[PDB]
RNA sequence: AGCAGAGUGGCGCAGCGGAAGCGUGCUGGGCCCAUAACCCAGAGGUCGAUGGAUCGAAACCAUCCUCUGCUACCA
């Protein structure tokens, strides 16, 4: 299954497929294939098995040696050991977030259900690069600090440039946790020092305490392509949710409720929403059958919903509770909030632009990323430490946790501040 | 031999010819819309406009539609004209030309076995069989092909008048080989947008009831093209008997799914 | 994968139940003192496979495969 969710976030032009296939062995893929204008801009999924030969390096199935195929310029070979079967240490899960700035709201959502991260830095561009800081700050807000910085694209980048970049990032982030996070330079054109990464992810990132006894909550981020094959139609025996569970052991045959709900017919107001109920058909993770779905892992829960809800990616950031979950489904919400004194996620080579953003004004639409949900809503009252927001689609608030608040600076929204629900 | 019910053409009738020579004064041509009798076309009555080329108009080895302007009944001079021709007449004549060819090929199997050492053999077969098939249904626009097509799908037509031997197998084979496979363009149009989870089994009960009052063992063609769209090609007759199968079946699927939760497309 | 088209005999488009169909091009001839325009003349040949009726099948009708067009998903 899975034990931890390590995320693979990282700004434009570092190469995703080479690094993702080295760590998991499962390609990051999605709609439009095709391939990728550059690096994956979709929310990729992948799981993997991490075993040892009693060595800090992680074998392949063929554990005698491993000859790469990253480049035919030279032969990159590494040796994990010699063969006689290897001991399974754990089953790991990844969360490949978008690597592009416009997709920030999606990157936030996907990130918010991980248990650790890997900041994929690229040495090609600017030293205190916008997105590195954006990522790091969001991570410390959500409730994580289990980060391993990875210098992923320094294959042709000289050692002065690459040294200056790690220095400037680590010096800018002087107020964000990063001093207890290692910085592992690797090759992505010769897959070198990959074996030492395997030592790091088992060290810096154990399994955090998971609450089995507590009531099941599944947070779905990705829909399912079911169905439409054959034989026997139409619509499906139904619809599969790619979600991570962050609380409770969800057992097979259990009934689960999707709690933001669907709005009642001919509503004259903003109420009333009614949750949808679906019975769990199957609990699939990796490529191995399971009867349980332990928390701390990203699992494909097939449920008895019908094709229309899964025919496109429409279940991004929905909260699912088993069953008749107590969590309130607000339509208008009381945010406590604070703002950054800089505009995060933007800063280029020349002061233009990135400074203090002006105070929020009422009746402006802002993206409130609450939980893994992403709703848009307008601010109806605006006091400094008390704003009232009215949301277009209702938000199930599992706990008052955190929020991330963004404002439409130009073409798309950009992160301005965070806070906590009251 | 003759391809037509009458031996000689009338006056103002649309016919077909095949050019075998090009004359100074027009075109002398053989018929293949009747006997191989001679008919003369004249240069003046071919068009109402100039004529630069001449082999990019009429040339040898071409079927050309034309109107019989005059006929000498006793002499056998079939005067001809291409001046009054419309494309609608060409469609009507090409069909009659093609249909006579296939019908005479059916009435050639008869002559393969019987005494045909003399050319008049086919003429003997043609007059006695063809006329009673087509004359009864010429006034409604049918050829002898209609009579034979009716016989294969209900055999009483060719048993109502003298039935030949060995003919019947080849007759059946050629009717059933060429005029089929044989066909239903019945497709169901069904739209559904469920909030149900019991929809998967609900649809199964609805699918198997596409035709009411049939056995549970009836074979049908289910098709899934998209998630809301359920196409059922219903029991394949001719699409004039499965009309009730198409129309009322659509009501079943849309009704069965509304009972288990929510509103749907009607 | 649902629907559509095709699987050269110079080119390009692919026409129909009679073995190149249309448009074009190339090459040659004719007209003219000459050119254009105009008029004629060409060319080794199941046209992806497996079958049936047939005198015969790119073309009459099927069973298969492949490439593409529109729609669009299993992967």
């Amino acid at each position: 299954q899975a034990t931890i969710n390590i995320g693979t976030i990282g700004h434009v032009a570092h190469g995703k497929s080479t690094v993702v296939k080295a760590i998991s062995g499962v390609h990051t893929v999605r709609f439009k294939n095709e391939l990728e204008r550059n690096i994956t801009i979709k929310l990729g999924y992948a799981n993997a098995k991490i075993y040892k030969l009693d060595d800090p390096s992680c074998p392949r199935p063929e554990c005698y040696r491993s000859c790469g195929s990253s480049t035919p310029d030279e032969f990159p070979t590494d040796i994990p050991g010699t063969k006689g079967n290897f001991k399974l240490v754990r089953h790991v899960s990844f969360v490949d977030c978008p690597g592009h700035d416009i997709l920030m709201a999606t990157m936030l959502n996907g990130a918010a259900v991980m248990d650790a991260a890997l900041l994929l830095i690229a040495g090609n561009e600017s030293c205190p690069q916008p997105q590195t800081s954006e990522h790091l700050a969001a991570i410390e807000i959500m409730k994580l600090k289990h980060i391993l910085i990875l210098q992923n694209k320094i294959d042709l980048v000289k050692e002065s440039q690459a040294k200056e970049q790690y220095e400037q990032i680590l010096a800018f982030v002087q107020g964000t946790v990063a001093e207890g996070a290692p910085i592992i330079p690797i090759s992505a054109q010769l897959k070198y020092n990959i074996e030492v990464v395997c030592e790091y992810i088992v060290k810096k990132i154990p399994v955090p305490p998971r609450d089995f006894t507590s009531e099941p909550r599944l947070i779905v981020i990705r829909s399912f392509d079911v169905n439409k094959p054959g034989c026997e139609v139409d619509d499906l025996k139904g619809g599969v949710a790619g979600g991570s569970i962050l609380k409770g052991v969800l057992k097979v045959g259990q009934e689960i409720e999707v709690r933001p709900g669907i709005v009642s017919k001919d509503s004259e107001g903003k109420l009333m929403c009614k949750p949808i109920f679906s019975k769990i058909v199957s609990l699939f993770a990796e490529h191995n059958d399971l009867q349980y779905a332990a928390p701390g892992g990203l699992i494909g829960v097939g449920t008895k919903i019908d094709p229309t809800l899964c025919r496109a990616d429409r279940m991004v950031g929905q909260v699912l509770g088993a069953v008749g979950a107590l969590p309130e489904i607000f339509t208008e919400l009381e945010i406590s909030y604070f703002l950054l004194r800089r505009l995060l996620g933007v800063r280029t080579e020349g002061d233009k632009k990135a400074a203090k953003v002006q105070k929020l004004s009422k009746n402006e639409v802002l993206m409130v990323n609450i939980g893994s949900l992403s709703t848009g809503g307008r601010v109806s009252a605006v006091k400094a430490d008390l704003g009232k927001i009215v949301l277009t689609n209702p938000v199930c608030t599992e706990v008052g946790e955190k929020i991330a608040l963004s404002r439409r600076v130009e073409k798309h929204w950009r992160l301005i501040g965070w806070g906590q629900i009251r | 031999c003759r391809f037509y019910q009458h031996k000689f053409p009338e006056v103002e009738d649309v016919v077909m010819v095949n050019v075998r020579s090009i004359a100074e004064m027009g075109a002398y041509v053989s018929l293949l819309e009747y006997n191989n009798i001679e008919g003369m076309i004249l240069l003046s009555e071919l068009s109402r406009r100039r004529i630069r080329s001449i082999n990019k108009l009429i040339r040898i080895g071409r079927n050309e539609c034309v109107v019989v302007i005059r006929v000498d009944k006793e002499k056998g001079y079939i005067d001809l004209s291409k001046r009054r021709v419309s494309p609608e007449e060409a469609i009507k004549c090409e069909d009659k030309f093609t249909k006579s060819k296939t019908v005479y090929s059916i009435l050639r199997h008869v002559a393969e076995v019987l005494e045909y050492t003399k050319d008049e053999q086919l003429e003997s077969l043609f007059q006695r069989t063809a006329w009673v098939f087509d004359d009864k249904y010429k006034r409604p626009g049918y050829g002898a092909y209609d009579a034979f097509k009716h016989a294969v799908s209900d055999p009483s037509i060719l048993d109502s008048l003298d039935l030949n031997e060995d003919e019947r197998e080849v007759l059946i084979n050629n009717i059933n080989r060429r005029l089929t496979p044989q066909a239903v363009k019945i497709r169901a149009d069904i739209e559904v947008a469920c909030y149900g989870y019991e929809g998967i089994d609900a649809v199964k009960e609805a699918l198997r009831a596409g035709l009411n009052c049939s056995t549970e063992t009836m074979p049908i063609k289910i098709n899934l093209i998209a998630p809301p769209r359920y196409v059922m090609t219903t029991t394949t007759l001719e699409r004039t008997e499965g009309l009730s199968v198409l129309n009322q079946a659509m009501a079943v699927i849309k009704e069965k799914i509304e009972e288990k939760r929510g509103v749907f497309n009607v």
